[PDB]
């Protein structure tokens, strides 16, 4: 209108954007900030950065933007163009990348009293170190720090926001529930703000925004930890197959061969630091391990299996151990012409005599093969049965604190 | 203010950005510049590029913007835009990926006496010489060189601010270690003529690798497959299933090379004593394969067509086996019926001198079994030593 | 009082830094060019892009930014930003990218005389078409093509620099600054100025300055983690030829396993060449020959084991095949008695029938024996001769074959 | 030219602000109605959660400004202007994820003598829609595209859906334009429906910029082809191979091989699967339900098969053969399955001996034999039972995937199908 | 030179860059348009977008920048940055994912008629139909669409430099080859009202693939997987490698999923042609390994459960056996010790009986290898030649 042009031009005709407003050289601009979440979008943890889409709420009072109302036929308001005004440089500290300004540069709202708001949106990589050692039954602690670049706390005061209707302090992130989406991979359990000083420097001062989120792992469950289950269970059944099937070797190696493809197959998505092995690493490892002791197992039964008396001879402890002491324990027990003919029908009955000898050796190596093979059959469910639930038991008792301490 | 807005108004009035800031040609700028590192963004060995996050803090004086306080009501001190005023044009002369110079012109300070402050920030991605030749254990000394780039030392001259960058605010890696900083500076001169100095200032910072994650995730399973390797040997030739465990190793320690490989740079500067390790290891494992082919050879070896030679017999079956103390191998028609019968018996006395002479065969490939057992465990008590 | 500051007002004011600084209707403007390396940071096969850290030095005359030194103190160089003058827009224009001009935009240094020197640094990535042909012991012909963007050869005039007289035909390289690529060796650098005869002189594209990289690849690293392994797991195959050719010999398993190995091998070789469709690498047609050759030998084994396996149930040994195979290759009394006699009968019946067997099963030996000679000279000559054939792949001597110039300083 | 006279008087003379509002009076409200018009479908990458799409945007307004009589000029029916120029209403997608809220490219603006503009950038928009992967690789996607005026409160500017006359009735335009012979459709995903919609939020306050907003939705449904020959049938016949494992005798020792090799190959068609899908925990997906149900399914059959084994190697010297076991393994379930002078002293004792070795061993054999059948009748029951429920759980799960359309009617509580073939009324 | 200053001082006073360059606002402004194709970066058939390189050279005449050489030192010619004088907004308008005009603002010479040349470059990043049915031998038509925006035609119309662009210094391409290229002019009118056209120029480019990364890297395994999964039927039963031999091939193929499956072309508008082979492959060894499967059951048939059918004997062991001509194939206690001689004879019958009938299963399982490996061969070949020749014979 003809009337907004007309106070534009009396506001403007000396005002210089480069200047804070201060009454009286001393005095300090009280500068609020506030945080709204519209999306939290990404949580890369190869590069440990967390991607946001954000609202910044400051509100401030410029002296030089006053006028009277009814001087300008009731003009209560402006929309003016951001780049026209003084604005604090509030960036977000703690970015990734180079980015520590807004992306979109919305118009700011002046009120006759002379209060600025301005509400720019921005799509802000913030870095937050994460925690890798419940991983992915982990919860992270991430913080995006805004502060003015520029004036120090000589110059602008921060303080938090106001609510909808001006009465109190709002001291968290605002979510608005028209505009915002899950994430569907983290649940936002607390969400604070706070002002943090530095003992050392006193012209510091920033406003921090903390997100607790919790890690939903399900896709982690399946896809690593169910494959996983079932090759230690195929590690376990080695110990009931005989060894005359030929395929222990096979069995076990496969196993191993699995669980170490699983682990290999999981740096893609595990974060590379090095302070802590996350929990699902050292389960594969736990699962790697047992595995690789069952292959040298079932080498030891297929050698104790595979004797004879031609090779070894069984000494007095194996004897003792395994066919009298553990089988108990293990529910385990168990004319010139006639002359020739004669004397090759004598000659045959020593050679069937010889070889029953021989079977009967042959046969207490195999039965010590036999217990020892259901010795570590138990042994192991035993020792996986527990790793695995130990493991388990403590990553599900991992959750983030009910007081955000900040 | 109306104060500080007069104060700027009469401050750029007639002000050329253009011109250095001093009171006569003859003279030179005195700057002071320090490096803040904020973080150590990132380490790309493949790429040899190390990216930081920092400030660059630059001090200097322009008496163009000296004003008496007492004329504007007090004011000590203002924010100018850096892109009103002459900045010096500081540039990163080992860049590698990314920008040159400074392109966040945020705002500078300028007290009543000219002393402007500026401290804009950067993402440096530096050229890193990496020498791969400890690693997961190596630790790196790559530098940032910084200079004014068309002023000589004559005209625009650089002095670091302290002995070494600033990193009281540093935000701790978890990949790397900070071990050491320091920064110098150079004066540069030329056969053309020796009073026209060019000055610059290297920052270098020593960074040592927290070496956990890479043993954790690949060190650990290549030595356990290792390990394995030997345990061939154990293995009877009657389960026929040696050369399925065997070839399983060599699988594994293939794949785990290709990890390797695609893990470091591919220079060749120097051999990485992990690469020379794992071709090592694969060398091991393929004399294992041939030596337990060749076991497995001799225990099928049919008595027909071979005879034990006298040596191998010695050897194999009147020496080693009493060295191995550990062990515990050992150490009418009527006449056609008795015709038949005397056949019988004939058939089984040659049945079981063959039978004698397969099982010699096998005796001496279980003794070459365990010599070559006890030749791993022997590599591995040595290998066990030399890590500590 | 700094007289720099009234010197460049005067020069600069009324000064269009549109307007080509041409004397006279019919002068030309002489651009000389010349390139410093800095860091030869990387060669992309993928994307066959050359990326290189240079610093552009650009020199020009400018009539108008000429002054008279008695009359400022002295002063006989002044720096001004590039933004303020005329410039040649001397881009590169093999890019892979957009990214024709330069990454900053320095200074130029004024001289009384009106001389003009720029020396930006930039970060060039320039397209590298490459020869895969002996992968890994291969080298590379770059080419960092630059001209100007907007005048032809009837306004500018490029021409490389010249120190003391000597043309400057070459990249030049300071050994103080310059770091080595510890992948890459730069034998050759020449420089020259290049036409296309199929345009005029008014086509902007008529002129141009080539400078050229010709790179030697160290392979060491290369053959220690790839060659060595790879023909180590393939020379595997022969030791099929020993194991027994029955049940648990495992003839197969092996065969296949050391085919899967070379399988893998060539996986890892496909994802660093150029997926271009010219030429197969080297080291690719060794591990297709040795894919080939493992082939042949599961085939051999398959072979062997059903000819080792053989009974009188299923084949006749035919006389010819065994004189072949192993004579040029290598009351109640009544009632007992019967019994007695058929006993008799069936153990001799038997223990014929396991002679046949043995037949077969020494036929199968030889046959074996036979193919792993034939296996190993083939085996041994394949890879010898590739690895050979790459080892001579010497690099030029002479930058360009025709000329007989080395190009150095 | 008469045009150079007319932008002249229109923006110098009478002084024109681009940063004022188009009203006469500071209380009105400025009516933009827009539209969207999709070029072309890009992409849907699910990993990411990103839907890049090609589109016109439509804005229509009036400025009373930009009004001129046709006749005092030369007969000029219309003006193109630069944007920079004159007032625009920025309105910006506000669900995006690479922080590119505005048009790609600002073209002119186009002006008639009584002051309508209308205004027709085109755009490359990366916005964010969430995948729900219940139904992969059966499954439609919901997308949105939400544009919001963020300069001005709804007190100031009304967003409207742009209208459209037929035969002299103005009806809206409630759906995204596609011009049918310029779109090309897009290779992996298929539009059913294209719904626009006006939506306020009552909660809110007009004098916010919260309060309005325009929505475009997109109901895609993907084209079942690639993952159905590339992913689902290998893995269906290999996952049949191990049922194949019980027919296979226990002599050929090679039973524990088939069955670990079909449970590896599982493994890579996971992997695979893993691969191609987004970290959300919302639900397992139909393919992730297939292979975790035949993955435990195989594993289930190794563990019989190295039970058949151990029984198949059961020999009288280190095991009892029960009446119970013999009963039950050797006479019902195989009906049920429907299974098919002292020298002469001398030689008579050895010849005696002889005998009696020969029956010790026969006996013993033939308990081997006994043992043997037992694991062949449990191979046989093994395979009646699992192969049936292995080939009816891929049957139901693929079918309760394959009828898994979309609903037909978008926004289910309203009866309206949103179709640029019936406008309403 | 300061006639050249002067020049470009007195174009540019009066000079609005806003209004056409018409004497008159009923006019048009013929512009003649040209596209300059200097390299194919790379097509994307699984987004369908083919990326180029490219010169959009475009003439033009402006009435309001004419001058007289002589009045300024004889000047004819001059460089004016484009950014200084009225542009036409020309747009790409099937663009995918790149920039819709030009971008790259460089400057464009201005003869002392009016007349104005402009070559700026660009990277078009177009929509491409792209149709995958005879991957990686597949010839691909796909254009660029560029029109004036926001004019129509009775304001600026745009006419074709030539019949079809220009590959004057077009680099080559190593993996597709221009088989053909032309351009057309289109007019389009609307329900509203007929004398408004709406203009826009077409190019199409007509490219064949290289099909020799694609061969060498996919086909040849395929089919080495093909010959040894036939390879398994001459194995005989009795060495423990059938089902070994077999599965490692089916594995080894499965893990060639994944190579293909990121390579090829991820689309689901059709099945590629190596889509259909490499489904037949899977299928042929799946097929191999059943077969197999029930031919070890059959090898190891015992006589005490099993009895041969008539049929297969008189099949198996009789009529096929002879009409296969390239096999070798065949076509007191002394009464207890009587007593015990006698039972081991009577025994020794008995195993006799048992180990011929074993015998005879045994053949037969030898003799279903034997045809089995003979169709499987065949169906090989078969289904390879089928698969491929067909479109290769209309290369
Ligand atoms: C330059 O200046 C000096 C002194 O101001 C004067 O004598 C001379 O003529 C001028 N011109 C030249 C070319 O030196
Ligand atoms: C006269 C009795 C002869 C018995 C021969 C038994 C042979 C068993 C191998």
């Amino acid at each position: 209108s003809v009337m907004e042009d007309t106070l534009l031009s009396v506001l403007f005709e000396t005002y210089n954007p480069k200047v804070r407003p201060a009454q009286t050289v001393g005095d300090k601009v009280t500068v609020r900030v506030g945080l709204t979440l519209t999306n939290l979008l990404i949580l890369n943890e190869k590069i440990e950065e967390m991607t946001t889409n954000v609202f910044l709420n400051l509100a401030w009072t410029d002296y030089r933007l006053q006028w009277d109302p009814a001087a300008y036929e009731g003009i209560k308001d402006l929309r003016i163009p951001s780049s026209d005004v003084w604005q604090p440089d509030i960036v977000l500290m703690n970015n990734n990348d180079g980015s520590f300004e807004i992306t979109l540069h919305v118009n700011v709202l002046v009120q006759h009293t002379g209060a600025v708001s301005w509400q720019p949106s921005a799509i802000y990589r913030s870095s937050c170190t994460i925690k890798v050692m419940y991983f992915p039954f982990d919860w992270q602690n991430c913080t995006m720090v805004f502060k003015s670049y520029t004036y120090d706390t000589s110059e602008v005061t921060l303080q938090h926001a106001l609510d909808a209707k001006g009465e109190r302090e709002v001291k968290e992130i605002v979510i608005n529930k028209d505009a915002f989406t899950e994430n569907g991979q983290w649940s936002i359990e607390h969400k604070p703000s706070r002002k943090n000083w530095r003992s050392d420097d006193p012209s510091y001062e920033d406003v921090t925004f903390y997100l607790i989120i919790q890690r939903k792992p399900l896709f982690y469950i399946v896809y690593t930890i169910i494959p996983c289950i079932l090759i230690s269970i195929l590690a376990i059944l080695v110990f009931y197959l005989p060894p005359d099937a030929g395929e222990k070797m096979s069995l076990s190696i496969s196993a191993l061969l699995a669980v170490t493809v699983f682990l290999l197959l999981l740096a893609d998505k595990v974060p590379e630091t090095s302070l802590s092995v996350p929990i699902i690493i050292r389960y594969l490892m736990f699962i790697m391990i047992l595995v690789a002791f069952s292959v040298i197992l079932s080498v030891v039964v297929l050698n104790l299996h595979h004797r004879s008396p031609n090779t070894h001879t069984m000494p007095n402890w194996i004897r003792q151990i395994f066919i009298e002491t553990l089988p108990p324990f293990l529910w385990i027990q168990r004319p010139q012409d006639l002359k020739e003919a004669v004397e090759a029908i004598k000659y045959i009955a020593e050679q069937l005599e010889s070889a029953s000898e021989f079977d009967d050796l042959k046969k207490d190596w195999q039965y010590v093969a036999m217990v020892a093979d259901r010795l570590f059959l138990y042994v192991f469910f035993v020792i996986c049965s527990i790793g695995t639930f130990s493991i388990f038991l403590d990553a599900s008792h991992n959750v983030p604190p009910d007081n955000p301490f900040a | 203010s109306e104060h500080e807005t007069r104060l700027v108004a009469n401050l750029l009035e007639n002000y050329n950005k253009v011109i250095r800031p001093v009171e006569h040609h003859t003279h030179f700028v005195d700057i002071t510049v320090g490096l803040q590192l904020i973080q150590l963004i990132s380490v790309d060995e493949v790429n040899q590029i190390v990216e930081t996050n920092v400030r660059l803090r630059q001090q200097w004086i322009d008496v163009r913007l000296r004003w008496n306080p007492a004329d504007y009501g007090g004011i000590k001190k203002i924010r100018l835009p850096s892109d009103d005023v002459w900045l010096p044009d500081l540039v990163l002369y080992n860049n590698a990926d990314g920008d040159f110079a400074i392109v966040h012109m945020t705002k500078l300070l300028l007290d009543y006496t000219g002393k402007i402050m500026w401290t804009p920030p950067a993402i440096f991605k530096s050229y890193c010489e990496i020498i791969v030749t400890h690693f997961p254990f190596d630790q790196q000394n790559c530098t940032m060189k910084l200079g004014i780039w068309t002023y000589d030392g004559t005209k625009v001259s650089i002095s670091p601010e302290s002995d070494r960058p600033d990193l009281s605010t540093f935000m701790e890696s978890g990949e790397w270690v900070m071990k050491d900083y320091r920064g110098w500076k150079h004066w540069v001169y030329y056969t053309c003529c020796p009073d026209t100095p060019y000055l610059d200032i290297t920052y270098h910072f020593i960074m040592q690798r927290i070496p956990l994650y890479f043993v954790v995730n690949v060190i650990i399973p290549c030595l356990l497959f290792s390990f394995l390797t030997g345990l061939v040997f154990y293995l009877p030739t009657d389960s026929g299933e040696k050369m399925t465990l065997s070839i399983s190793v060599l699988l594994s320690l293939t794949v785990f090379l290709l990890v390797i490989v695609e893990l470091i740079p591919s220079t060749s500067s120097a051999v990485p004593l992990i690469g020379k390790y794992m071709l090592f290891t694969m060398i091991f494992v393929i004399s294992s394969i041939i030596i337990t082919v060749v076991v497995i050879n001799t225990h099928h070896r049919s008595p027909s067509t071979h005879t034990m030679p006298q040596w191998v017999r010695k050897i194999f079956i009147d020496t080693i086996p009493n060295v191995m103390f550990f062990s515990t191998m050992k150490r009418p028609d009527v006449k056609s019926a008795i015709e038949g019968v005397k056949y019988i018996a004939e058939h089984m006395k040659s049945d079981e001198e063959s039978s004698n002479a397969a099982e010699e065969w096998k005796y001496v490939a279980m003794v070459i079994d365990h010599i070559l057992l006890c030749v791993f465990m022997l590599i591995c008590i040595i290998g066990t030593v030399s890590v500590f | 009082e700094n007289e720099e500051g009234r010197l460049i007002e005067k020069l600069l004011g009324d000064y269009d830094k549109r307007i080509i600084p041409a004397k006279t209707l019919d002068h030309i403007i002489d651009v000389t060019l010349k390139l410093t390396l800095t860091n030869l940071i990387s060669l992309n096969e993928k994307e066959e892009a050359l990326t290189t850290n240079v610093w552009i030095e650009i020199q020009w005359n400018d009539y108008r930014l000429s002054w008279n030194t008695s009359e400022y103190e002295g002063i006989d160089l002044v720096r001004i930003p590039s933004e303020l003058l005329w410039l040649p827009d001397v881009v590169l224009e093999n890019n892979v990218d957009g990214q024709f001009e330069v990454a900053y935009y320095a200074n130029v240094l004024v001289y009384n005389d009106g001389s003009m020197y720029w020396l930006p640094p930039a970060i060039y990535r320039s397209t590298c078409p490459i020869a895969v042909t002996y992968f890994p012991f291969d080298w590379q012909n770059c080419s960092l093509v630059f001209r100007s963007q907007t005048y032809n050869a009837h306004e500018v005039n490029l021409q490389l620099s010249a120190e003391e007289g000597e043309a400057v035909e070459w990249i030049h390289i300071d050994p103080e600054d310059f770091t080595e690529n510890g992948e890459w060796t730069i034998r050759h650098r020449p420089a020259k100025k290049n036409y296309n005869w199929q345009l005029t002189k008014d086509d902007t594209d008529f002129q141009e300055i080539i400078f050229f990289l010709i790179i030697q690849r160290k392979p060491l690293f290369y053959i220690i983690n790839i060659i060595a392994p790879c023909v180590l797991i393939s020379s595997l195959v022969v030791l099929v030829y020993f194991l027994p050719a029955q049940a648990g010999g495992q003839k197969c398993t092996l065969s296949i396993s050391v085919l899967l190995a070379q399988t893998i091998f060539l996986f890892l070789i496909a994802q660093k060449v150029p997926e271009t469709s010219l030429n197969v690498p080297l080291i690719g047609k060794y591990l297709i020959f040795v894919m080939f050759v493992s082939m042949l030998i599961v085939m051999n084994c398959v072979i062997v084991l059903n000819v080792s396996l053989r009974t009188p149930n299923t084949h006749s040994l035919s006389e010819k095949i065994k004189h072949l195979f192993l004579g040029f290759l290598p009351p109640e009394i009544k009632s007992c008695v019967e019994a007695c006699n058929f006993i008799a009968k069936s153990t001799k019946e038997q223990n014929d029938s396991g002679s046949e067997n043995e037949n077969w099963v020494l036929i199968g030996k030889v046959i074996d024996k036979a193919c792993f000679w034939i296996a190993l000279l083939l085996f041994s000559i394949g890879t010898l001769a590739i690895f050979l054939t790459g080892h001579f792949n010497q690099v030029p001597e002479f930058p360009f074959p025709g000329d007989p110039r080395k190009y150095v300083p | 030219n008469e045009e150079e006279r007319l932008i002249n008087d229109l923006l110098i003379v009478n002084k024109y602000n681009k940063h004022v509002r188009p009203v006469k009076h500071n209380n009105e409200v400025v009516n933009i109605a827009l539209s969207l018009t999709l070029s072309n479908l890009i992409s849907l990458k699910e990993t990411d959660e990103t839907l890049t799409s090609n589109v016109w945007m439509d804005h229509a307004w009036y400025d009373h400004r930009l009004t001129w009589n046709a006749s005092e000029y030369s007969d000029i029916s219309i003006l193109r202007l630069p944007p920079e120029l004159v007032w625009i209403p920025d309105i910006v997608l506000q669900n995006n994820n690479d922080g590119q809220y505005h048009v790609a490219y600002f073209c002119n603006v186009l002006v008639r003598p009584n002051g309508y503009v209308t205004w027709l950038p085109p755009a490359i928009f990366r916005s964010s829609c969430p995948i729900n992967v219940l139904y992969f690789p059966f499954d439609w996607q919901n997308c949105s595209l939400k544009f919001t005026a963020l300069n001005y409160d709804a007190n100031e500017i009304t967003m409207d859906l742009m209208t459209d006359t037929i035969d002299g009735k103005d009806y809206p335009i409630e759906w995204i334009i596609i011009d049918p012979e310029a779109f090309t459709e897009n290779g992996e995903w298929e539009i059913i429906h294209k719904p626009a919609k006006k939506n306020i939020y009552p909660d809110k306050f007009p004098n916010g910029t919260n309060y309005q907003d325009v929505t475009f939705y997109l109901i895609i449904r993907r084209k079942p082809l690639f993952y159905v020959i590339n992913f689902i049938t290998p893995c269906v016949l290999i996952s049949f191979l191990a049922s194949l494992a019980f027919y296979l005798p226990a002599e050929s020792g090679e039973k524990m091989s088939t069955a670990i090799s079909v449970l590896l190959a599982q493994a890579v068609f996971l992997l695979l699967t893993s691969q191609r899908l987004p970290e959300t925990a919302l639900a397992v997906p139909l393919i992730g339900k297939y292979l975790m149900f035949i993955m435990s399914l195989v594993t289930g059959v190794i563990v019989n098969c190295g039970i058949v084994l151990n029984f198949h190697f059961r020999t009288p010297s280190t095991h009892v053969l029960s009446t119970r076991v013999k009963q039950i393994f050797l006479e019902k379930l195989p009906r049920i399955l429907h299974m098919s002078h002292d020298e002469i002293k001398s030689g008579i004792d050895s010849t005696n001996y002889i005998v009696k070795q020969i029956k010790e061993k026969n006996a013993y054999d033939e308990e081997v034999g006994n043992w043997n059948l037992v694991g062949q009748t449990i191979d046989r029951l093994s395979m009646f039972i699992i192969t049936p429920v292995m080939v009816l759980g891929t049957i139901f799960i693929f079918v309760m995937g394959n009828f898994n359309h979309p609903p037909a009617k978008p926004f289910e509580g309203d009866p309206f199908d949103y179709s640029s073939d019936h406008p309403r009324c």
